[PDB]
């Protein structure tokens, strides 16, 4: 009952929202239910699947509500937060790992350090054990893999264990062991950039931040500065460029910017709302086509942004820019046709140039209090100097140039000012005139980015012909993704 | 490093020397006089401490009692050392500093566990009970288990490797004991060792798991409830066999270390017989699977009874259904890794595993296992040969060549007829055979270029880049070989590859004909000329196959519910009874390549090549090739004769491998005539044979193999001079008549003599019988093995019954006494002689005849009494109207006592071998089988009456084995030989010995998973007891006792035939049915499992009509309401039937069954 | 010839420094050189290596470090190279090698979160293997059925399971040969669970499904406890006794795989809370 209530409380009227005076009791109840499932598992046997789902559904949804998350995150509820970590880890092991097997096959009270180790263990398990369809997931029923993934990411963002979890395990075995200090005694400092100079530990750090996102503006700036320090052997540079691109892109997730467990990337479809609706007869179609659509979603749409089992919860990440998300019933046939039903991962046509010209007031920011213009401006200046060797820049590596240009194309979705688009087009246009054209791994990103830049610029006469010469040229290419990206640029 | 007291002396009498030896080197290097005081390593280095600990473990292996002794025999000063110390304190070195000492302590615990269990006969409850009374030690056998567990999780890889070795010694003993749950725990713990960076730990784990009998493990898993939960409350099942097979054995086939891959493949082969899968036709539950293995050896009833290549099997094979299923499941798993192989290591490992599997379990024999005759998976293996990277690995390439040839050869019977490759007649396989044949000619052509070091039409490869790369790999390996001198290195990659290529080509040449080869036959002979010097054996084997194909002599050119009762008792008894019943009843091209084989024969010292040249020469003569054209000056035949001088004086390095081929070649050459001149005569061959036996060379390897090609020639296919040679050979066979191999030779001679001259068959049978029978009395026959006794058993049947009809000689030889019984070999020879004669008496004669002749030859029942037995066991060689049946029955009962006493009181390694232990149990099994047949067939009534009376009677003043003495020796064999105990249980019924002292104990009647062997007896005894009641329905006590005490086992075992009849008998009797219902009500809680509840209803279905009112009460009270709806439906159907047959009967009878209050 | 070896060592060096997109590009170049040399096996190997490098790129961008900026870009190149390799293999025969490449692509897609395309490629591999390796085709179809169950294509999974049962019966025989017996057991249990979930009407009820449902209203190759529990489950779902399915679901949990446990959970869920009502 509670899970059914919480899964819809995000789109309820104001008077039906969660009462603040009952937020503490709900958190206590959620922990108690998970404790009961573990206690029943310990004593008698595994609980009913409808009981495991009900207990974990409440935990998954409660950690998604900002009202309830701020309660479990408080120091007063540290025991409850530790109990959730214990019960979730216990249930996951009691269902996925056999006896004699490991989950990861290669001052303060003791439970605090144990809870930190549990979450860091489970976070790494999302790679193999809790990756749906992975060979290691064969031991986990498919109705618990998406439920446990969301819970772990929500638990790993708790202030108690977030600082510890972001530290790669490869650093712990090394000499790094600073004295933790904070409200919980586990606010470990951010790892020094000296460790990140090694590839295999930088990969672990990138996975940790990408999986957990960021909990606040302060954390975003910290990891922004950390990645900047690394970005000044080439393997470290491409890894840093990718990590910065993901971090900057992570600000576009609509409901809550940082949270990966509640949010998905912004979608601005290129198709305007249909005129045939909202008529005398089209309105009747919407009522009846909505029922058909409400069942196609529950049957064929990969519920990427939905964690719990509830069927009628589909919603698209399309904010009402002019804001709150547009209800799915009002986006009948607006979503991009080339996007899979329910798929919310990044795509090459993520945001339409309409939404670039609207809200930004452009003729042909700072989401959740995180200044992205200062960021997006910085890389644009940084990347432009990097891929333009005006002086003797010792022939910048091709892998760097390709990965940088891909970064430009991805972060171009967050470019706010017209001058930003003009600079990137000029930067790319100069890159074409100097880079040899036999490269295809580069042209797959360069072609759409240049087309996207000229698209916002207004497709003017001077900018028209070079793009027109480019698009046909890359159309007859042996590399398929070069053709695919070319069409997206088209 | 100082002995601070008295430890005893080596020359001491009150205790074994090993007790002092353990004390000596424990106080000298490992312990002080104080409790829990490790000797500091300053005085003795850890090298000595590690070396001394291994000495204790090896000593404790032969004598576990030494480990529990006090450190000092005389207790030293009680003031300086307040508490005495035990030798068992050396286990504190499990926490030492260096890894080597820690590992040695782990191995000591593993050895200690295995020895204690193997010495107590799994009765550790009593063995540890007396050892703690004799020495006062409070050590528990369940204390080394934590030591082994924590030593497996060791930081050092050296210690972890030694900890794995310790588990390997004691894992199977623990599983087969009352500590099975600890043995199961160890298997779980060692599973994590696959993720080890040290390859030695990985290989050690593979060998450890290869020792596991998973039929036993599956039994332990089936009844392990809390062990499935593990330490973290797991909600599934352990699935140990699935994890061990897939996550370890198959998984490690993909290891990057070839040594680990090779061990995994070998461990895969060993595991295949021991796997267990549910829903198998051969075995239903693990208990039956375990009982099959044990009964297949002890109860192995003993009897006796143009060359296709290695991988062909035409005649139908009586293949086991069970392990064909195991083979198919394993082969499927290996192949699934071969398709989904992303690494070169997994492809190399899996291809090697299948090549080895096709050798251990030939695909031509187990075609139903190799994915149905079959070709198995030949497109896959031939795909790899057509790849661009797989052929370049010489080790894996030759694994695929052999495997591909085996699979194609496995379809030969069902894929022949009587274009290209006309004989195949299954044109689907023609591309596969054509591809492999062309591929083999290419690689052999490559090797031909490599030996001939000439730079690079069917075998042409100069235009294929993939073969040019292979030629470079083979060129490199030979170049390395060309500058080394390692002649004793078998694992030479180039030499192994050329051998494998010539091996498979020789195999495929069977399926070919002259039509599809006569074009390319000259190019292959060119390849062999260059490849002959490197690999002369297989180059000659390939020549033979070419001749067999060129002359049309190859295969292508010449073509036209079982449960415990069945396995334990019924199937072996039926075979034994039936056996008793039947007892009473272009060539010019080869010449350059054949002179080289002759020329190399006279210069090489390789007997494998030498015995192959003779094989080629024998085949050439059989094809009527003029021998004078080969031996232009009698040089080779002269050289062969000159080899005998070195052979008979022991100056031939290995003559046993060449004698069978030399004589077979010579006897075949006696027919050929050098233009009216014989090359050699049979008289000379006979004289050559007699010189071999006359010398000191063992007749088993030099004289007997020499005779076989001679007797199989004269006496199977061949009269003025022939007859006298036959008698001379017969005379020579008589000298070696003590060897069971010669008995086979005489069996052949008698059988052929049975068709030429029946009168001579009578004389020869009388001559043989009058010769062997005295030697059976004096134990001069080499019949101390299962194979040897089986040959002798069939020889008696082949003998003319007139030669044995006067049973005076048989009884004189059977009723004898050996020189001594202190030697196991003498005891076995004595009993083996008795069993051979005993079979004749109960098969080729009647009870009346045997008992009658016992009176005239006054054999005494005291021939082997307890007094004579004890006196003989020390090596000392020096009445009334007793009916003959008493003497005959006493003789057999004493033999049972002898075998029981020294099977359960004879050391497995100190006093007797391992083969001697099996033959001891085999001898007991065939003796108990003989007793069962005598007491069950009814053809021996007086003997059965005498035995029934003698079993009931006590021992005559302790001079004979009383029944209680026999039961004690049999009751202690439950844990080790349950198959033999069940035979003893059968005999106890046949003599109507049904006291509940023995029966309520073997059945574990109610007045820690347990042992599987205890369950085999417990279920087996219950089955036999029910069968006995089925023949004794008048007895109303053994029927009510079974129901009220074993109804749960009756229901569980209801699928067994004897139990089925017992339940049917219970249904027919009204009183029995009433007890059947009442017992179920009192034990309904255990009848809650859906499997057990269904069996309860099946039994409860056809119950007696007069009990309808009672069973209907049980249905609607304790069985109707179940969570399982299918069983509730079944109860409803049966309950409806009871009501519909109650109102359809007499009213007053139905009124009695259901009173009004009950209704 | 020499250009191919040059591109090969270029790719080896590039993989040494782990700039594997360019290593895959060099593998494509050496595959083109093999095309110029008309060497089918070498070209297939080069395309396989390029596809494996691209797949490792996508795995790193999606599994090792989960980059939200990744839009499956090297996956397209991997699929193109694998399709070219499969086409080459088929044009030179060797359908087993093409089926192996298709299995590799399907496994990669399944790990990357695209069960539908993975199931399609698994079915293609099974079709390529079926005329020659029926057991390998059955395993590939089993992977396809697992992927379709991942994609919530329950009717497609039922069709694949029925096809596998038919193929196992007609190829592995009457009693199965062990290697086909486990396949038949999985087919039977999965089909029974899927038929209790979907509940086809008489129009959609094929003769095979009707026969299988008749069998559960004796045990061919299923363990007696599992067969009895499945019969109880079928009777309970035909009777609508939710307590019975709850008790069975608790009871049959250790005896079923995680896939079959998920299917039984779906059956129970659609029993208490039917889907399609809109509430």
């Amino acid at each position: 009952a509670l899970a059914q209530y919480l899964v819809v409380v995000s789109k309820l009227p104001s008077h039906l929202h969660l009462p603040p005076e009952k937020e503490k009791d709900i958190v206590k109840f959620v922990v108690a239910t998970l404790e009961a499932l573990s206690w029943h598992l310990i004593h008698e046997q595994i609980p009913l699947s409808l009981d495991l789902q009900a207990g974990l559904d409440c935990c998954c949804l409660a950690l998604q509500l900002p009202g309830l998350w701020s309660v479990v995150s408080s120091t007063e509820f540290v025991t409850h937060a530790c109990s959730l970590i214990y019960c979730v880890h216990f249930i996951l092991e009691a269902v996925a790992v056999q006896p004699g097997e490991q989950l990861l096959s290669p001052q303060n009270p003791k439970y605090i350090t144990a809870a930190c180790e549990m979450v860091a263990e489970m976070v790494e398990s999302l790679q193999s054990v809790l990756a749906l369809g992975h060979k290691r997931n064969s031991g986990v029923p498919a109705f618990l893999t998406p439920l446990l993934r969301n819970i772990i990411i929500s638990l790993a963002r708790l202030p108690l264990v977030n600082s510890y979890t972001r530290v790669p395990p490869l650093v712990w075995k090394l000499g790094w062991s600073p004295k933790p200090g904070g409200d919980f005694g586990t606010a470990f400092p951010e790892i020094p950039v000296e460790f990140l100079q090694e590839k295999e530990v930088f990969k672990e750090f990138i996975y940790r931040i990408n999986t957990l996102g960021w909990t606040s503006r302060t954390q975003f700036e910290e990891t922004w500065a950390t990645l900047l320090g690394v970005l000044v052997r080439t393997q470290i540079n491409v890894l840093a460029v990718q990590a910065i691109t993901s971090l900057v892109l992570s600000a576009m997730t609509v409901p809550v910017a940082g949270n990966p467990a509640v949010s998905c990337l912004e979608q601005q479809p290129r198709n305007k709302p249909l005129k045939a609706l909202d008529t005398r007869f089209g309105r009747k179609l919407s009522i009846i086509r909505g029922i058909v659509e409400q069942e196609i979603q529950a049957m064929v749409s990969k519920r990427e942004n939905i964690a719990t089992h509830h069927l009628y919860q589909a919603w698209d990440p399309v904010p009402s820019l002019s804001g709150a998300l547009i209800s799915h019933e009002k986006l009948l046939l607006q979503i991009n046709p080339e996007r899979e039903l329910g798929s919310m991962s990044y795509k090459l046509g993520q945001v339409s140039i309409h939404s670039v010209w609207l809200g930004n007031s452009i003729t042909p920011k700072h989401r959740a209090g995180v200044d992205i213009h200062s960021c997006s401006q910085f890389l644009l200046e940084l990347y432009s100097r990097w891929i333009l060797p005006s002086s003797s820049a010792r022939r910048t590596p091709a892998i760097l140039i390709s990965e940088v240009v891909r970064s430009l194309l991805v972060v171009s979705d967050l470019f706010t000012e017209r001058n930003q688009f003009e600079l990137m087009y000029v930067t790319l246009t100069e890159l074409r005139r100097v880079h040899p054209s036999e490269d295809e791994i580069l042209a797959q990103y360069l072609v759409p980015a240049t087309c996207k830049a000229a698209a916002v610029l207004g497709m003017d006469k001077a900018v028209a012909e070079p793009v027109s010469r480019l698009l046909e040229s890359t159309l007859r290419s042996s590399h398929l993704p070069s053709r695919v990206g070319a069409l997206h640029g088209v | 490093c100082r002995i601070k007291g008295d430890i005893g002396q080596s020359t001491d009498d009150d205790s074994a020397p090993l007790v002092h030896c353990v004390r000596l080197l424990s106080a000298s290097f490992l312990l002080t006089g104080g409790k829990n005081v490790l000797v500091p390593d300053r005085d003795v280095r850890v090298s000595v401490k590690a070396l001394a600990l291994s000495c204790v473990g090896a000593a404790v292996a032969l004598h576990p009692e030494s480990f529990f002794s006090k450190l000092y025999k005389v207790p030293l000063d009680t003031t300086e050392y307040p508490e005495e110390q035990y030798v068992s304190d050396i286990l504190n070195y499990i926490d030492h500093g260096d890894p080597q000492v820690r590992g040695a302590t782990a191995i000591l615990c593993g050895t200690l566990i295995c020895s204690i269990l193997s010495r107590s006969r799994f009765h550790v409850g009593d063995w540890m009970g007396t050892i703690r009374t004799l020495t006062g030690n409070t050590f528990s056998l369940a204390d080394c288990i934590p030591l082994l567990r924590k030593t497996l999780k060791d930081e050092s890889s050296v210690t972890c490797k030694l900890a794995c070795t310790a588990v390997r010694n004691c894992v199977m003993s623990l599983c087969s004991s009352s500590y099975s749950e600890l043995g199961l725990q160890l298997i779980i713990d060692v599973l994590t060792l696959r993720n080890s960076s040290y390859w030695l730990v990985r290989t050690e784990l593979l060998e450890t798991l290869a020792e596991i009998d998973f039929r036993l493990v599956s039994f332990l898993e089936a009844k392990a409830e809390n062990l499935h939960r593990g330490a973290h409350h797991y909600t599934g099942l352990l699935k140990l066999q699935e994890r061990v097979l897939n996550n370890v054995v198959i998984h490690l086939l993909g290891d990057e270390d070839p040594r680990v891959r090779h061990v995994a493949a070998a461990s895969l082969i060993r595991l295949v017989p021991k796997l267990f899968y549910k829903c198998d036709q051969g075995q239903a539950d693990p208990v039956v699977a375990v009982a099959r293995d044990q009964s297949s050896v002890y109860l192995k009833l003993l009897m006796h009874e143009t060359r296709i290549y290695r991988g062909y099997n035409l005649l139908p094979s009586i293949t086991d259904v069970t392990m064909e299923n195991n083979l198919s499941r394993v082969i499927a798993a290996v192949s699934h890794e071969l398709i989904t192989s992303t690494t070169r290591a997994l492809t190399f490992g899996c291809c090697e595993a299948l090549c080895l599997l096709s050798t251990a379990f030939p695909v031509c024999i187990w075609s139903l296992g190799w994915h149905c005759c079959t070709v198995g998976m030949a497109t896959m293996i031939l795909t790899l040969l057509s790849s661009a990277w797989f052929p370049l690995d010489l080790s894996a390439h030759q694994d695929a060549l052999i495997l591909a040839g085996n699979l194609l050869a496995a379809s030969a019977p069902k894929s022949l007829r009587s274009e290209v490759w006309p004989a195949l007649g299954d044109r689907a396989l023609v591309p596969m055979v054509e591809q492999l044949f062309s591929h083999l000619l290419k690689v052999i052509n490559i090797c031909a270029h490599v030996l001939d070091d000439v730079a690079p039409s069917l075998g042409s490869f100069y235009h294929l880049p993939s073969y040019l790369k292979l030629h470079d790999v083979l060129k490199a390996t030979h170049a390395n070989y060309k500058v080394t001198l390692d002649l004793q290195n078998s694992t030479e990659k180039f030499g192994g590859f050329l051998r494998s290529a010539l091996d498979v080509l020789s195999q495929i040449l069977e399926l070919a004909t002259l039509q599809d080869i006569g074009k390319c036959v000259e190019e292959i002979l060119g390849y062999l000329k260059s490849c002959f010097s490197r690999e002369p054996m297989m180059a000659t084997v390939c020549v033979q196959q070419l001749l067999k194909t060129l002359f049309g002599t190859n295969l292508a050119s010449q073509f036209d519910r079982p449960g415990l009762y069945h396995y334990c008792f019924m199937a072996p008894y039926t075979h034994f009874t039936q056996a008793l019943a039947d007892a009473s009843l272009h060539i010019r091209l080869f010449e350059p390549l054949v002179i080289k084989a002759l020329k190399q024969y006279t210069t090489t010292t390789c007997v494998q090549l030498q015995k192959q040249v003779l094989d080629l020469l024998a085949q050439l003569v059989q094809l009527r090739v003029n021998y004078c054209l080969l031996d232009s000056d009698q040089v080779f035949i002269g050289f062969v004769l000159k080899q005998f001088e070195y052979i008979e004086v022991g100056q031939f390095r290995e003559s046993e491998a060449i004698i069978p081929n030399i004589f077979f070649f010579l006897v075949l050459l006696s027919y050929e005539r050098y233009h009216s001149k014989q090359i050699i005569g049979i008289p000379k061959i006979i004289q050559l044979c007699d010189g071999i036996m006359a010398s000191g060379r063992k007749a088993v390897t030099h004289a007997i193999p020499a005779l076989q090609p001679i007797v199989h020639d004269l006496f199977v296919l061949r009269g003025k001079e022939l007859e006298t040679q036959k008698e001379v050979v017969v005379s020579m066979l008589l000298r070696l008549i003590q060897y069971h191999q010669v008995l086979e030779m005489f069996i052949l001679v008698l059988q052929q003599c049975h068709k030429e001259n029946e009168d001579k068959w009578k004389r020869l049978s009388r001559q043989i019988a009058d010769i062997i029978l005295p030697m059976l009395a004096k134990q001069q026959m080499h019949i101390d093995s299962h194979e040897a006794l089986g040959v002798l058993n069939t020889l008696f049947e082949i003998l003319a019954p007139s030669s044995l009809r006067p049973v005076d000689m048989l009884l004189r030889s059977m009723f004898v006494t050996p020189n001594t019984m202190a030697s196991v070999s003498t005891v076995q020879l004595w009993i083996s002689g008795i069993l051979a004669i005993l079979r004749v008496l109960i098969s080729q004669s009647t009870e009346d005849i045997v008992l009658s002749r016992i009176q005239e030859l006054s054999f005494s029942p005291y021939l082997i009494s307890c007094t004579v037995i004890n006196r003989l066991r020390d090596g000392d060689s020096t009445q009334i109207k007793n009916l003959p049946e008493e003497t005959f029955s006493r003789f057999l009962l004493q033999l049972v006592g002898i075998l029981l006493e020294d099977i359960v009181t004879k050391q497995l390694k100190v006093e007797m071998s391992e083969q001697q232990h099996t033959f001891y149990c085999q001898e007991l099994g065939t003796l108990l089988m003989c007793l069962i047949h005598i007491f069950k067939s009814g053809m021996f009534r007086r003997i059965t009456a005498a035995a029934t009376r003698l079993f009931r009677s006590d021992g005559c003043g302790g001079s004979f084995y009383t029944l209680d003495s026999l039961n004690l020796r049999a009751r202690s064999m439950i844990t080790t030989h349950p198959a033999l105990v069940l035979l003893w249980c059968q005999i106890l019924l046949l003599v109507n010995h049904t006291d509940y002292r023995w029966w309520a104990e073997v059945q574990q009647t109610p007045k820690k998973l347990g042992m599987c062997n205890r369950e085999i007896v417990r279920r087996g005894a219950l089955i036999l007891f029910c069968d006995y009641v089925c023949q004794n329905l008048h007895d109303s006590e053994h029927l009510t006792w079974l129901i009220v005490n074993h109804i749960q086992d009756l229901i569980s075992l209801s699928h067994e035939p004897p139990v089925q009849d017992f339940i049917s008998a219970v249904h027919r009797n009204s009183a029995a049915s009433g007890l059947f219902i009442q017992a179920i009500q009192s034990r309904c809680e255990n009848l809650s499992t859906p499997t057990m509840l269904k069996k309860t209803l099946q039994c409860l279905e056809g119950i007696h009509l007069s009990q309808s009112g009672a069973v209907l009460t049980l249905y609607v009270d304790r069985l109707l309401c179940t969570p399982f709806r299918v069983l509730a439906r079944m109860v409803d159907i049966l309950a409806c039937r009871r009501v519909e047959m109650l109102l359809a009967a007499n009213l007053q009878s139905s009124m009695a069954q259901l009173p009004m209050e009950e209704l | 010839a020499e250009a191919g070896e040059q591109f090969g060592q270029l790719g080896r060096e590039l993989r040494a420094q782990e700039c594997l997109p360019y290593a895959a590009w060099c593998q494509l170049a050496v595959a083109r050189c093999q095309q110029a040399l008309f060497h089918g096996p070498g070209e297939a190997l080069a395309l396989t290596e390029a596809a494996r490098l691209f797949l490792r790129q996508e795995r790193d961008a999606r599994q090792r470090l989960v980059c939200p900026a990744a839009y499956g870009e090297p996956l397209q190149a991997a699929a193109s190279a694998l399709g070219a390799a499969v086409r080459l293999h088929l044009e030179l025969g060797q359908p087993a090698a093409a089926a192996a490449l298709c299995l590799e692509l399907a496994a990669a897609l399944r790990d990357l979160g695209q069960p539908a395309a993975a199931a399609g490629h698994f079915q293609r591999a099974a079709q390529l293997q079926l005329p020659q390796l029926p057991l390998a085709a059955l395993q590939a179809l089993g992977e396809a059925a697992s992927c379709q169950l991942l994609a919530r294509d329950y009717t497609g999974a039922l069709a694949v399971f029925t096809r596998m049962q038919r193929l196992a019966r007609e190829h592995g025989s009457p009693a199965a040969l062990g290697a086909f017996s486990d396949v038949l057991v999985r087919c039977e249990v999965s089909r029974v669970l899927l038929l209790l979930l979907l509940q086809p009407p008489p129009a959609k009820l094929l003769p095979e499904h009707a026969q299988t449902l008749e069998k559960y209203s004796s045990s061919g190759q299923l363990p007696e406890e599992l067969f009895l529990l499945l019969q109880s489950l079928v009777m309970a779902t035909h009777e609508k006794d939710t307590e019975a399915i709850k008790s069975l679901q608790v009871e049959m949990w250790p005896l079923l795989t995680a896939e079959q446990n998920h299917l039984l959970h779906l059956v129970l869920q659609e029993t208490i809370s039917p889907s399609g009502q809109g509430v």
